[PDB]
């Protein structure tokens, strides 16, 4: 039997959407059948011309596997490369794209596991999307901040505080030297803190911190809500207070809500920070689910100005190179195919603006030189404990981080190696900054 | 449903249909089916000349495991 | 070191949200440390009182593991039962419930894997949600169909047809005696078929089939869309045409968009069928993800009148029992704890109405007596090939399916055993229905 | 970060804080610091009398692998 | 004039106690009462919108019952659909759906809802040609005791 | 005759709305009957199953007196403690709560007087109300 | 209406119904009624076989004083 849905001759069209599935088939099932079935199940549901023959244009709207690549790892694992025609998908809808490609195939019983590693989004489909409301260039212009990454701090764990007390914490981080603060993703509107009250005191903290320092300040106000109506009502109030930035949880809220919010942000000049709560549910396990780089591509398409990428300090080899592959896919206009960085397809973004990469987690002043070298300027360094843990308080902790950043930027401009001289760069600045000196006693240098 | 070490439908060999058992592929009745309401010789009572009917094991998918052949969940 | 987040003397309050996690910790880690940290990571992010002491109400908004339960196959796994207080969650928001509980823990590196098996939604929280726009009782009164499951048919694979040719298929299935037809989940609005044209021709099909048969017909028109504005505009036009029912893809669109549509459906008397595309990305692998029963509860809370539950024909043991726990969890008002059917928590729904179970997949007339016996009346039986593959066409396939169903309902009411006399019941009906007799040749009776 | 066959942070033993290494528990400076900027006998320059500081390896979590103590992704 | 009923009192029936019925079963009762020769039926004052019966479903089946009964008898029928609500927004939303179903009459609990709510609904009824049946739940809290409170004649005037 | 609307064995659910009525019955009317009638009159209007039998879920939506407590004085007063199920009330509507509980009973001719002293508002019902716009803490 | 030192309906004694006066519990017509519009032996003209009707004095309430048994005001 000839498999029509596996066509190894097929050359992808530049308008096709291409998927890279890491297929783990049931043992005994040869790779070509599995490859052809995945292509069918993510598409028509059939190999045959039976149902097809009862239609007008027949097998035109079909996916097909155009390449198989066996991997050395474990055996019974290969990459199926699948092409889908442009007419399959609705214009400007991540929701429909995901529905079409990943709607059924993950439940396919002839496989043990399946993972969507990458997608090639064609230039012609990208132009149906707005993309980010602003992106890197336009954001730096609104904020008037250049030649460095942006510093931020997540007000966490401070769940249970008054709007006013929560805002006092925001005031200190911003006043102390940071550009941004971030809402706890778990805070939307609750008995302990209602959204309208938080938005008000956050706005007081910003105007005050901005007035005293002379630098634009921002706080990612979480508009994530039960309903689109409530989401936009919160966004509107943030606009009313003249806030420059809001946050949204794109996976728990959803793409349909997120694409609405991204359009609203473009229309109202609002910067949009995207938090990725629940991502691990799909993107953790290496044999089943959807790799974050696909979700990150979808998010650039639906739209967002900041997005969390994962944080890396080491040698940029292997699992660390995958993280920087995602960063390039979100920031750059053109990314060359590169299997060593998990980039399965060349991606031309057709001037859809790039997204700021947010490095987060347990980072502290000693990581600053590494973080500047690896991520570069177009990034947000979100500190948690690294700011709030400072023994002299939030402001001092913010000062310690700013002085560490400014040190690294000056070392970088002098031609110094931030990687091997990082410790020296920080210790040198610690001579002049008692806040930084105090931070260096809490957190330990990396070898 | 499937063949040994495979996911292709065994009943139809991946084609999605089979030969119609009543006309036996000829597209014509052989017996006076149902009291000569569909009399012998003329159009098949089942397939009506199409000589082929949908495969019952895969419902035209040509392979087992997918939504068109398998139960939900 | 005492673990304050593992509190085995804690009795859960009736207002708590309770979670049941299947925790697969790293080898060497004891179960109690893992349970404490899963409670902490799904919550404050800390065991200590260092951050806590800086707050007003302190460790009040914390999760805690109140019970551990090892499993046979025991180096691997245990079930950690965790309690969260009612104050943590925004009222009426599945989105925030998921963000709060499943937002980070899945990425917790001290675990190999993690799966949320179940949630106990407390009555007090449930009263903040609408629930299904109508539910089982209210729907049956709107449709005027009693004493039997409803019958449906997915127009699939017929991707690429004109809205008129699609409409022709719709007409024929309904005229032939089915209650409902369904939009292909992949069809939203595309070059080959734009949404407003599909709605028009599907409406003509409904009015005509309803007029000729004297029975109320419907078609689940897919309003899934890139944005909430477009979702509603499509819902509004279905309402303008006097359509009884629409469909939505709750995961690929998201809960924020879904809750909006659920509210709109209540407000406009519109039945809501919920498709579950992409569920298998999360609910397939048995050691990691979210079990469908949690998604099914979340959807009942967010709102849907129908939902795909999983389809089962066999002897209601093991994994077939799991499927019927979900069905009880979706339809009933009170479901007793029962581990043999995967029901980890007793769930009181406090009069929030039940959802119709949709049995779908590769079903056909021989499966009818079993389906009627297993699901009972409050279900929708979705036929794919089982209607459309009929060699006399769509209307004759429908007629066969309707004749098979009415035969099973008459036998049930007579006292007969549907399970062992199912074959006899179909053949007895096929003496009097040429269309059923034709179906009984294509598909083979089950033992 | 973690202890043997465990996920509790070794540096603090799950407390989330350690003894201030500068005053060594005392709460007051022993030597001068910053070229006489903080004098001996005065309140501790680091902990300001509190005698403990946040544990840097876990950022006060008490355990390793969580968002507070680990790199994102 | 609106009802075309002269030279007699009008007859009504309260569908009570039938709390917990379906909207359709409640509407079968309304249909029978009207078909048999009454002019009006009345909502249970306790029924607004509840788990057992949501308002939009009740309003729908009550409207079927009127159209069907009005057709078969040739006399104008009506049912005081209860628009008493938690808020003015919700009250008018209900009144509007009664207006949308071509219903001649609705009801309102003026004391428990209040006079600011009721005056809103009274003006709406003038604007929309809707008849307004006023129920007086809670009246006996103020008007029972002969030495303290407000006599009903004052609350009737108001 | 057994009074089904006086059940002193009943333990209130946490979802029930509870009322404490100070009943002043007519002389001759025993407290048990008065309390069962106050239960019925703020509810189904009946003790029997005649009307209820012609329904689906029957006496599920009934109120009942779960405790009687005589009071000092020679006015013959007691406290009728009465429980109503959560399903009786529209979510977030004080209007409907008062309509249901205090709509008719105050004009019940088998009593001379009647006073609602207290309500136990259950937590599940409170979650359907906004409550104060801001409240003490936020105002400050 | 009521019994002595009670508010229970004297006619039905709290039951809400009474025995059918016409058939005396039999469920069948003892004589003809309305010039034999309802014939003897057939199902009772009043109750139609159920052998009980509603108590008129309390209208099924079982007690007197409430809205179901008493006038308004
Ligand atoms: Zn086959
Ligand atoms: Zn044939
Ligand atoms: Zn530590
Ligand atoms: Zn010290
Ligand atoms: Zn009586
Ligand atoms: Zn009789």
């Amino acid at each position: 039997y000839r498999l029509t849905y596996y066509t190894p001759d097929y050359t992808p069209k530049d308008t096709d959407i291409l998927a890279a599935f890491r297929v783990t088939p049931q043992p005994g099932v040869p790779f070509e059948e599995a490859a052809a079935a995945v292509a069918a199940e993510s598409s028509t549901g059939t190999w045959t011309t039976v149902w097809t023959d009862l239609l007008t244009d027949l097998d035109r709207y079909k996916g097909c596997c155009y390449d198989i690549e066996p991997l050395p790892g474990e055996d019974n694992q290969f990459i199926a490369y699948i092409a889908y025609p442009l007419d399959l998908f609705e214009e400007g809808s991540v929701t429909n794209m995901l529905t079409s490609i990943v709607g059924n195939v993950f439940g396919f019983k002839a496989l043990k596991a399946l993972r969507l590693e990458d997608l090639r989004i064609p230039v012609a489909y990208l132009k149906t999307f707005q993309g980010p409301p602003h992106g890197i260039q336009v954001e730096r212009d609104k904020l008037n901040k250049y030649g460095r990454p942006l510093l931020g701090c997540t007000i966490k764990p401070k769940l249970g505080l008054s709007a006013k007390n929560y805002g006092r914490a925001v005031y200190e981080c911003l006043r102390g030297g940071l550009d941004f603060t971030k809402d706890d993703e778990n805070i939307n509107s609750q008995p302990f803190q209602r959204w309208r009250d938080r938005f008000l005191f956050v706005a007081d903290a910003i105007h005050k911190a901005q007035a005293e320092t002379g630098e634009i300040k921002g706080h990612y106000l979480n508009v994530t809500a039960p309903t689109c109506e409530e989401m936009l009502k919160r966004a509107e109030f943030a606009k009313e207070l003249e806030m420059p930035i809001i946050m949204h949880d794109f996976l728990t809220a959803g793409f349909t809500a997120n694409t609405t919010l991204s359009k609203w942000c473009r229309d109202n000049g609002m910067l949009l920070h995207i938090h990725r709560a629940m991502h691990a549910v799909m993107d953790r396990q290496k044999n089943h689910g959807i790799h974050f780089r696909v979700l990150a591509k979808c998010l650039r398409m639906s739209g967002g100005d900041h997005i969390h990428t994962g944080t890396v300090v080491g040698k940029l080899e292997g699992d660390k190179a995958v993280t920087l592959g995602i960063v390039d896919l979100l920031r750059e206009n053109y990314i060359e195919q590169d299997r060593s960085r998990g980039i399965y397809f060349t991606q031309d973004w057709a001037s859809m603006p790039g997204v700021m990469a947010v490095a987060s987690g347990g980072i502290h002043v000693w990581h600053m030189p590494a973080l500047v070298d690896i991520f570069g300027d177009d990034a947000v360094l979100q500190f948690g404990g690294g700011t709030l843990g400072h023994p002299w308080g939030n402001a001092a902790g913010a000062t310690a981080n700013r002085v560490a950043l400014e040190a690294c930027i000056q070392a970088r401009n002098e031609g110094r190696d931030l990687m091997r001289e990082g410790g020296d760069i920080i210790r040198e600045a610690a001579r002049w900054s008692p806040e930084l000196a105090a931070a260096c006693e809490l957190w330990k240098e990396i070898k | 449903g499937t063949k040994p070490n495979s996911l292709v439908c065994a009943n139809c060999e991946g084609e999605g249909c089979v030969a119609c058992s009543q006309c036996k592929g000829g597209g014509v009745n052989l017996i006076d089916h149902f009291n000569g309401q569909f009399k012998a010789g003329a159009l098949c009572w089942l397939c009506r000349g199409k000589k082929e009917v949908l495969c019952g094991d895969c419902n035209g998918a040509g392979f087992i495991g997918g939504f068109l052949s398998t139960f939900d969940e």
